């Protein structure tokens, strides 16, 4: 029941200004730059984020949450989760939303941890040189299954 | 003379490790105990929550972002403050716009990664998410730096 999570490229998109996005078979995601000096962020703190699931044309918006990591976005490979890194200090949490409806399924906390999503799984690290959890003395295998809701 | 010496201080410590082992740039705490260190300006000892504990007992509030960043602008330590359950964070606060008209422009170290770090291009509504930011505690020092 351990769905997969691939990383979604999030990148300046074409028509409305400001707008960076990125899409898959089953989801496009959306978020709106409001930083009026850098136009090469890498997070944003300003809801909504616009979910469209592809496959039942459906529409949504995530109203509140964030700040989210522009590199840390990822969708279940049945296009049925979101699943966000969202950040706010020092403080960390990764959030698993449904497309169909941007009704969050699962958090976790995952403050003080350096991390990583791919298709093995989720990774969390205590211990490390730096940001990348390759860095870190121990890095410990955490479950997906919450977030999948499979 | 010049009225940069908070900036200088941020500047200084970035690369410094207050904590053996931990690079300020991954450690709120330790970044803002380097500036203070430098600017001779005494700061509770601790984790941001302890810090942050420390700043509620013994110093000065002050009413809003926008006066923050005035303050800092005149030459006085102000650190942003919020704790957390585990991982507080803290803040220096530096002249600049705000962002949104609200949110003062800081300096800070982050474990969070390169996301939560600011080099001085980030406000405080920009670390902080949207319901944190409108939480922040701002305390100034009783003495200015420069």
């Amino acid at each position: 029941a351990d769905c997969t999570f691939t990383q979604l490229e999030i990148v300046p998109q074409f028509g409305s200004p400001n707008m960076f996005g990125g899409e898959d078979e089953h989801v496009r995601v959306m978020f709106s730059n409001e930083d009026p000096n850098d136009d090469n962020p890498d997070a944003f703190p300003e809801p909504p984020v616009y979910l469209a699931d592809r496959d039942s044309g459906n529409d949504c918006r995530i109203e509140d949450g964030g700040i989210w990591s522009r590199g840390g976005v990822f969708l279940s490979q049945d296009g049925r989760r979101v699943l966000m890194h969202e950040f706010s200090g020092s403080s960390a949490e990764l959030v698993s939303y449904d497309s169909a409806t941007c009704k969050v399924v699962h958090r976790e906390d995952i403050s003080g941890q350096r991390w990583a999503v791919d298709k093995d799984g989720l990774r969390l690290g205590q211990k490390c040189s730096g940001e990348s959890v390759d860095s870190c003395a121990k890095i410990v295998k955490r479950s997906l299954a919450p977030f999948c809701q499979t | 003379s010049h009225m940069q010496c908070i900036v200088n201080a941020c500047k200084n410590s970035w690369d410094k490790s207050y904590l053996a082992g931990t690079p300020n740039k991954d450690n709120c705490s330790g970044f803002v105990q380097s500036v203070a260190a430098e600017l001779g300006v005494p700061m509770p000892r601790g984790n941001a929550n302890a810090m942050v504990d420390g700043l509620e007992q013994s110093w000065t509030k002050l009413a809003s972002g926008a006066e923050a960043a005035q303050k800092a602008a005149q030459g006085f330590l102000v650190i942003a403050g919020l704790k957390g359950r585990t991982y507080g964070h803290v803040a220096v606060v530096i002249s600049g716009p705000l962002y949104r008209q609200k949110y003062p422009m800081c300096w800070c170290g982050s474990i969070a990664g390169a996301v939560g770090q600011s080099q001085g291009l980030k406000s405080v509504g920009q670390v902080w998410n949207r319901t944190d930011r409108d939480r922040l505690n701002y305390y100034v020092y009783s003495l200015a730096s420069c």
